[PDB]
């Protein structure tokens, strides 16, 4: 036990060694940043601003601290100087826009800090209102901030790290806890004031879960869809329409082992990946929903993280306590490969990133940038990356 | 406060549906090929290499 801690930090250290030797052969862009607190969540803001007279742009962060002594906890935003590095991404013809250099200097500033009551389990704006922030925190209760708090939401019994705004009901947010409880909120921003902290209770709650709920999501193109997956080894699909107190109208056994997350992919409205505990992510057609399509292999230890590409169908990015996060390309799948290629694993691991040294927390896939994803992990080191083009295109 | 390790500008000039049915039978296809070419072997391929070469 003590050697095997000693190996392990050995082990890790010749990795971190070994990744930054090549670096520069696997990366356009690689930003390291040593954070004040360590965060358990981190979001891009969708909005990106071209500073004139610089060789950057200024793209936002929401992340959060987990404090967990009599320490403050904040909810906070970051701002990010993202160099222009990309012809395709910045319109550089106003030549007081620079391009930028690998000497360049470029900063990472704390612009808000919001004090939050207990660890910030996750964070994520309302997509229709991107200054509305929902946490999970102290608890169980659930909070709502405007950043330009302003309610809580009192309903769980226990902490817990599920949340998800409805995309095509605006204040509509779905939770889930470690009290095996799901809750449907609404959450009107109109009732917001300044002065005051709203109390809402649930506008419905599922018991249809046997353990721990890791995570929820709304269809992207469906209102009354909601997925859900715990570590009861279901993923689960409900339909808000419907009465609570039924069952779910789909309960799959998706996995054997706790499934930690659910992704939804943004373009092809049946297609749904779970990752799980097995160390896999599967892969699921929402109209053939108990026979799995695929089963994408290659990491070490559970997968925690998940997250479509927002800009391409067949791109999902998932992490793992493995220390990796990983970049998976469908249209790959079934290809054949010569024995030395087949080292590295499946053909559809498209891209492997491991300059972590320590468990991966989330990442967030970049939505004004081309292949650029932020991802954090317990030891304080945010990661602005993008692998290199000669891979990806 | 940032350290900025690689900076490749990325110069000018360098998206299809997935049919999920395809891609069904291609992963089960290949999981057939591959059980047949490595799993549980009937010979080594060396051996034979080496008594034709
Ligand atoms: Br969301
Ligand atoms: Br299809
Ligand atoms: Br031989």
């Amino acid at each position: 036990e003590l050697n095997a801690e000693i190996d392990l930090q050995k082990t890790i250290q010749e990795e971190y060694k070994l990744w930054k030797q090549n670096v520069p052969f696997l990366y356009d862009l690689v930003i390291t940043h040593a954070l004040e607190w360590p965060s358990l969540t981190i979001q891009w803001l969708p909005d990106k601003k071209t500073i004139p007279g610089t060789d950057y742009s200024i793209q936002r962060l929401i992340l959060g601290t987990h404090t967990s002594g009599n320490d403050q906890n904040y909810l906070q935003i970051a701002s990010v100087q993202l160099p222009n590095f990309d012809e395709d991404t910045t319109e550089f013809t106003p030549s007081t826009i620079r391009r930028a250099q690998a000497t360049g200097s470029y900063t990472i500033e704390i612009s808000q800090k919001i004090p939050h009551d207990g660890d910030v389990n996750r964070a994520r704006y309302m997509p229709q209102k991107p200054e509305i922030i929902a946490t999970m925190g102290e608890g169980g209760n659930a909070y709502i901030f405007d950043t330009t708090p302003q309610a809580v939401l009192k309903g769980h019994t226990a902490e817990g790290f599920g949340l998800c705004w409805n995309p095509n009901l605006p204040g509509n947010l779905a939770t889930g806890a470690e009290d095996q409880v799901i809750c449907l909120w609404d959450v009107q921003t109109q009732s917001f004031t300044s002065s005051e902290t709203k109390v809402i209770s649930p506008i419905a709650k599922y018991h249809r879960h046997t353990d721990i709920v890791n995570d929820v999501q709304f269809h992207p193109q469906h209102e009354a869809l909601l997925a859900s997956v715990s570590d009861d080894c279901t993923l689960q699909i409900h339909d808000t329409r419907l009465n609570p107190e039924e069952e779910a109208p789909k309960v799959i056994q998706a996995h054997s082992k706790a499934i930690n997350a659910v992704a939804i992919n943004p373009f092809n409205d049946y297609l749904l990946a779970t990752a799980s505990a097995d160390k896999t992510v599967a892969l699921w057609d929402l109209r053939n929903p108990y026979q799995r399509l695929h089963t994408l292999e290659g990491h070490e230890d559970e997968v925690y993280g998940l997250e479509w590409s927002p800009h391409d169908e067949p791109i999902l990015a998932s992490s793992s306590t493995d220390r990796r996060v990983c970049i998976w390309d469908l249209e790959k799948i079934g290809e054949e490969q010569t024995p030395e290629d087949a080292e590295d694993g499946s053909p559809e691991l498209l891209f492997m990133h491991g300059g972590h040294t320590n468990r991966i927390s989330e990442f967030s896939w970049c939505p004004n940038e081309r292949w650029v994803v932020g991802s954090l992990a317990d030891d304080n080191i945010l990661q602005i990356w993008s692998p290199s083009r000669v891979i990806w295109g | 406060e940032t350290e900025l390790l690689v900076l490749r500008f990325r110069e000018f000039g360098v998206n299809h549906p997935i049919n999920l049915h395809s891609l069904r039978s291609k992963s089960l296809i290949r999981a057939q090929g591959k059980k047949l070419d490595l799993h549980n072997r009937v010979f080594l391929r060396r051996n034979v290499r080496a008594v034709k070469m």
